[PDB]
């Protein structure tokens, strides 16, 4: 909603400055996103008329004029193609001071003397309009400062309006606001009845009255259509951003731009026996002015005749029905259109209009007849014609009726955290129109006016009252707790624990959007239907994720291509698994790695990172909670893995997740030339573990065994260290694996594991007999299991 | 990490929920009705009719309101989705909502947090504005304003709050005569721009190790 | 042909260490109280007998003051025998107000087998305008649930501190399947005079326990001992 | 009853490295924590504080815990003895505490974070080179401590 300040001030005058005015405004819910002069500084110009015009004898191009400015007449030479006597323009006398510091001088143009410069739009920063003089009203004041005249003292506000405030859609709203902020009287524009000059009319019929529960209509015959619009009106509007188009619209635009009342006018001629005010029929076709051809749901108020519709009720007219140029009478609507049964409609049909917004926010429900009037008097003073009398068709038990509110001054004080005098209370409400009544001690029942579609309960009218007196004023108070000591479990690793181990192993933090381009998806995860957007901003963002690896993949080789050569990445986030009926929302902490084992450094070696550096990250995060060991990698297989060097983590025989090498096919496909390390793990599965329970310690020596074992080369070291823990005893202490062999030393379809053995007895010290007797019975039990053999 | 901190020193339990809601918990429950213009695709990643992707992390506080009765004093941080997008703007971006349902909560109550989070925040006893707003959930309801300490008339818009609508507690059956309650919400992403210094939006989600490694 | 297959053999490098029991049961307590709006304070170790104990209702001829239980350099300068004198220093500084948790080092001179010369203690603190005898009881009756991750049961048994009035033993289950935890009681109005604040107005909480007592119970641990000789095959079971 | 609380937002500054943080992350770096006795033996202060006079207990429990410590090396290094006497080889241990410099008169109650490691860089595994623990292995975990609140540049080995 834009505005002429000079146009409200001249309703309700705040008497502070504009930039008070302003500031006032966003302090109290109006905020102010622009509030800009109307036009450039000048003195010395004023309405000027020309008298006569003669062909300058040396110059074709150029006239001389014989100008009066109400006081004495002047020569003034002129260039302009629309000088001619008769005309009212702005004269910038000798001395007059125009925009961009530009002084009118005494001027002698082709031996003919000139005494002063008569004005376009554009000299004077009015307007762009420069193609000739600015050609004022014939009625206009000669004598008068053209500032004074054309109201340049002034500047356009422009209010983002909050959807509650449809009242404030006009000019009548936001005066009705200034009074009651700044406690200053409301002088409304007084609307006097226009009297019927004849008693032709049109028959009105209420259809649908739930959805229309008033509707005014006027006929008015013999129109002049070809007559201009007065500059007030076009001025009034282009300060409020409306384009002048032609009288009629012009009138009804600036009745809903002054009132708030949004108006029609349609030809009477193109109205077939009356009105009629009822809902679409289904397939109902209508012919929008705009040219739009809508096909009409029954749910969708129209105004129509008795042979067709004529417009869509609110929102907008109909080709056929509205004014042309052979348009002689007209037939004014003003209608009140219940916002429930508008709401969304003209967005339903991909539309909306000044009209439509206003209606479906709330129009004064008993606005109608002054508008009604309003509208007739300015079309009668525009285009002439001779008015009818007013046609009103209304419907009493379906008009908007707001039962009384009861306000409690105990609730004002409780939500304020302040109590206000009831004299404060009463004096605040009143001013926004509403009907305060005591109720007994320390209550009131309060009535909504009809402007008001927001309010309707007790804390709307404490909103109105904090509002007013202050947000900022209002007090600072900290809330009240009964709070009792708490914590979450001792044996557990969280998410922000498992980040800043990550950081502190290495690692940089990535944040990925949610929504992959269905190929990459389908990369990752082949022959898996994603769950798909039905409106997706782009179609490379159309797949939830099931996987983090995409999205970490991509910004790994988002950097590769940027100069990095050592990327280490982590994500923490949801993937999304199976279609709508059984979507699975998991959080899911994943990695990426690639580059060097170790930065670029003096102490430092030069190998890359493989498989077993993305096994440490991986087991210091599974360790985290103290429950390593209830985690076991065991050779897997994935999709977008390494079959070779692939991981399937696991938990009680659950699936925890993958570590492997990136697929070197996939590598191909997504350019990648380096190897690359992934890992994704389902956080609900990492973040339990185990409390310390403590086990005593012995007062006695350990004993250490080592024993070097060929094996098949394709058996699991695991598998191995498994079936030692079995035959060790009881007091195994610690068992290492410090050295694995596949040389020229052995056979090439064999492997040397070299293991430590640890012992400890808790109540005494171990003798050699017993230590050797454990390690031949270990032996014997691998000899059996895996053929292995001692080196 | 660090708006999470503020109030989980204070009596708040962080709250999480699915980033794909239903329109129930992401609207209805919120005080947004069918024809509200929120709803619609311009504005609304969607599956099917019911199905989305939530566009606040206020679903949260609902299923909080659902499953327990007062006091409720949760924070709600997570990644939202926006379909209207630009360069200002991100179809995909995190904000921290919170919420506070007691016996006798004020408005006096929720601008005192406000004012303490945004100093303990900002790390600055910085000017903190309150300018009356439209949220369907909340009634009355504010935009919160700072000065431009941290860089038109040196102010900017950090949050939005208000006091809990009564038909919002009514609906998930919380008796509003009974308890009072304050929201809030902010974006992760503008926080993070005016403490640190960023200025395109978009180098939080192009994860560029020029840009990452400044935030060691 | 890609036949650069491998095995489930150990990762490469170093893991995590860890941290010491004591510091585990510290940090737990800490975090039960700093949720809720209880600030850590922390204060010297070596102290004068004004914060020690005259501030705390000890007098000059109690046998608490002696050389037999406390360690002294002068006659005035020792090593703090409680985290209490913080406590003081606090209520000093600042009017109520006050929510502090007092953790740290505390020496007793009387060690054995079951006592330690050096021990760790968390000492609360809480004063305000309003505080009853049921607001301490709900509060250490939730802290030991929360710490203990257990809904036990919580008995108090009235006792004597020369700082606190009235004071409790607090038990909790598992000779009698009773087990003496902490100590606690209403701020004495001496206490708070001393400290300038008027005890008509303001009414108080202090409470405290063991450290490394806690630290027994929820871990299993036996000997005392096993705390200050810092064994790896020891404290490389709180990983 | 649980105590009513008017209680508003709160928070410690973000760039700044508290000793839990520090802690944790010498656990990630592969550390072991200590706490040893604050009052240490007064032919031990001597070795590692020479010319320095130890505030010493009038009343201590034995002679070889009389005197408050400067340093908390002299309780790390005897910590690391009594692991390396028990068939350990590996000691890798840090402690935070305060150090007590000066007489009474004067006396400073600094809060200190030491640390101590010795013997193999890397733990006895099969893809871990045998190399022992060097200067510059103790150097990465100092380097690591300073540069937790974004200041690594403020700091300078001289």
């Amino acid at each position: 909603m834009k505005f002429s300040e000079k146009w409200l001030r001249s309703w309700a005058n705040p008497q502070v400055s504009h930039d008070e005015l302003v500031a006032r405004l966003s302090m109290v819910g109006l905020e102010v996103d622009a509030d800009l002069p109307v036009a450039g500084a000048f003195s010395g110009v004023v309405v000027g008329e020309v008298l006569s015009t003669e062909q300058h004898p040396d110059a074709d191009k150029l006239r001389v004029c014989q100008v009066s400015n109400g006081s004495e007449t002047f020569q003034v030479v002129c260039g302009a193609p629309n000088v001619r006597a008769g005309l009212k323009i702005p004269f910038a006398m000798i001395g007059a001071e125009l925009p961009d510091d530009f002084k009118i001088k005494k001027a002698k143009l082709r031996g003919v003397e000139s005494f002063g410069m008569l004005c376009s739009a554009k000299e004077l920063q009015i307007s762009e309009e420069n193609a000739g003089l600015l050609e004022l009203p014939a009625d206009a004041p000669v004598g008068q400062d053209v500032r004074t005249y054309l109201e340049l003292a002034d500047y356009t506000i422009e209010v983002g309006l909050t959807p509650n405030r449809g009242d404030c859609l006009s000019l009548a709203g936001l005066a009705r606001e200034v009074s009651a902020i700044y406690d200053v009287p409301l002088a409304p524009v007084a609307v006097d009845a226009v009297a019927a000059q004849h008693d032709e009319t049109r028959p009105v019929e209420l259809a649908a009255p739930a959805a229309c529960p008033r509707y005014l209509g006027r006929v008015i015959r013999n129109v002049d259509l070809s007559r201009p619009t007065p500059l007030w009106m076009v001025e009034r509007l282009r300060r409020s951003d409306i384009r002048s188009i032609d009288p009629v619209v012009d009138v009804t635009n600036y009745v809903m731009i002054e009132l708030g009342q949004p108006m029609h006018a349609f030809d009477l001629a193109e109205i077939n026996g009356g009105v009629r005010v009822r809902m679409a029929e289904d397939g109902e076709k209508l012919v929008l002015l705009d040219g739009q051809e809508i096909t009409l749901r029954a749910d969708t108020l129209v105004i129509a005749d008795h042979q067709r519709a004529l417009a869509i009720a609110g929102v907008m007219g109909g080709e056929h029905s509205g004014v042309s140029d052979s348009t002689r009478d007209l037939f004014l609507e003003a209608a009140f259109f219940d916002t429930i049964a508008l709401a969304g409609k003209a967005r339903s049909y991909g539309l909306h209009t000044d009209s439509s917004h206003r209606f479906e926010r709330g129009v004064d429900s008993q606005l109608a007849r002054k508008a009604m009037e309003r509208a007739t008097r300015l079309i009668l003073d525009i285009v002439g014609g001779e008015p009818g009398p007013i046609v009103e068709q209304v419907s009493e038990a379906h008009l908007p009726k707001v039962a009384p509110i009861t306000l409690r001054a105990e609730r004002v004080t409780q939500m304020l955290g302040m109590p206000l005098d009831a004299a404060e209370i009463v004096r605040l409400l009143q001013a926004l129109e509403l009907t305060v009544v005591a109720d007994g001690e320390g209550q009131w029942s309060v009535g909504v006016p009809s402007h008001r579609f927001d309010i309707s309960l007790e804390v709307d009218l404490i909103e109105e009252l904090a509002r007013l007196y202050g947000y900022n004023r209002l007090p600072v108070r900290y809330p009240q707790a009964r709070l009792a000591p708490n914590n979450k479990p001792e044996a557990r690793a969280a998410l922000p624990l498992l980040r800043r181990l990550l950081v502190a192993r290495g690692y940089q933090e990535a944040i990925t959007f949610s929504f992959i381009d269905p190929a990459l998806f389908e990369l990752f995860d082949p022959g898996t239907q994603p769950l798909t957007l039905a409106n997706p901003i782009s179609a490379d963002m159309a797949a939830m994720r099931s996987s983090l690896w995409p999205g970490l993949v991509k910004a790994l080789q988002h950097n590769l291509n940027r100069q990095q050569s050592r990327v280490r990445l982590f994500e923490s986030g949801l993937r999304f698994v199976g279609q709508l009926e059984g979507l699975k929302q998991e959080a899911m902490l994943a990695g990426a790695i690639c580059g060097k084992r170790l930065p670029e450094g003096w102490a430092n070696g030069r190998d890359g990172v493989d498989f077993f550096d993305a096994k440490a990250d991986v087991e210091a995060v599974l360790a985290s909670a103290g429950a390593l060991g209830d985690f076991s990698f065991v050779p897997g297989e994935h999709p977008a893995l390494h079959p070779g060097q692939t991981a399937r983590i696991e938990r009680e025989g659950r699936l925890v997740g993958y570590l492997g090498a990136l697929h070197p096919e996939l590598a191909k496909k997504l350019d990648l030339e380096q190897p690359v390390f992934l890992f994704e793990l389902l956080l609900a599965e990492v973040v339990d573990g185990h409390l310390p329970k403590f086990r005593e310690l012995s007062r006695f020596p350990e004993v250490r065994r080592d024993l070097a074992l060929l094996v098949d080369q394709d058996v699991p070291a695991q598998d191995i260290l498994t079936q030692i823990r079995a035959a060790a005893g009881e007091w195994l202490t610690d068992l290492r694996l410090f050295d694995v062999y596949h040389g020229k030393g052995i056979d090439p379809h064999r492997k040397s594991l070299a293991v430590g053995l640890t012992w400890q007895h808790p109540s005494r010290t171990l003798n050699d007999d017993e230590v050797n007797s454990t390690t031949q019975n270990i032996v014997t039990s691998l000899e059996e299991r895996f053929n292995a053999t001692l080196r | 990490e660090r708006i999470e901190q503020c109030f989980s020193r204070i009596g708040y339990e962080v709250a999480e929920g699915p980033e794909v809601e239903d329109d129930y918990h992401n609207f209805e429950a919120l005080n947004i009705p069918g024809h509200h213009p929120a709803r619609a695709m311009h504005d609304t990643f969607y599956f099917n009719a019911n199905m989305l992707l939530r566009t606040h992390t206020s679903p949260v506080q609902v299923r909080t309101m659902e499953s327990q009765q007062p006091p409720i004093r949760i924070v709600c941080p997570g990644r939202v989705y926006r379909c209207d997008s630009d360069l200002t703007h991100s179809p995909m971006f995190h904000q921290v909502e919170g919420l506070l349902v007691d016996e006798g909560v004020s408005f006096a109550d929720l601008k005192g947090t406000i004012e303490e989070f945004l100093r303990a925040f900002f790390e600055k006893q910085l000017e903190v504005r309150f300018r009356p707003s439209f949220f369907p959930f909340t009634e009355p309801s504010a935009e919160v304003d700072i000065q431009c300490v941290i860089c038109q008339t040196g102010w900017l818009e950090v949050m939005g709050c208000g006091m809990v609508h009564p038909n919002v507690l009514r609906m998930s059956n919380i008796d509003p005569e009974k308890f009072q309650g304050f929201a809030f919400g902010m974006g992760a992403e503008r926080l993070a721009m005016l403490r640190y210094g960023v200025n395109d939006l978009r180098l939080f989600f192009d994860n560029d190790l020029r840009f990452l490694g400044q935030f060691r | 042909a890609a036949e650069r297959i491998d095995v489930t053999l150990p990762g490469r490098g170093q893991l995590s260490g860890g941290l010491h029991p004591v510091t585990r049961t510290l940090e737990r307590i800490e975090q039960c109280f700093s949720r809720i709006g209880y600030e850590v304070a922390e204060g010297p170790e070596v102290e004068d007998d004004y914060h020690n104990f005259e501030a705390l209702n000890i007098p000059g001829h109690h046998p608490a003051r002696a050389m037999h239980d406390t360690f002294y350099f002068n006659a005035n300068m020792l090593l703090r025998t409680h985290t209490s004198p913080v406590q003081v220093r606090t209520m000093e500084s600042q009017q109520p107000p006050i929510r502090i948790v007092c953790p740290g080092r505390v020496y007793r001179c009387d060690s054995d087998l079951t006592h330690s010369p050096m021990f760790h203690q968390v000492e609360g603190l809480l004063v305000d305008e309003g505080v009853s005898f049921a607001d301490l009881k709900g509060t250490i009756e939730e802290f030991l649930r929360a710490f203990f991750e257990k809904q036990l049961e919580v008995r108090f048994r009235p006792s004597f501190f020369p700082f606190t009035e009235p004071s409790a033993e607090v038990d909790i289950q598992c000779q009698t399947g009773w087990l003496e935890v902490m100590g606690c009681g209403m701020v004495h109005p001496n206490v708070l005079r001393m400290s300038n604040i008027d005890p008509e107005k303001f009414q108080g909480f202090a409470f405290g326990m063991g450290a490394e007592r806690l630290a027994m119970l929820r871990y299993g641990v036996n000997d005392l001992r096993l705390f200050f000789d810092n064994d790896l095959r020891f404290l490389g079971q709180f990983r």
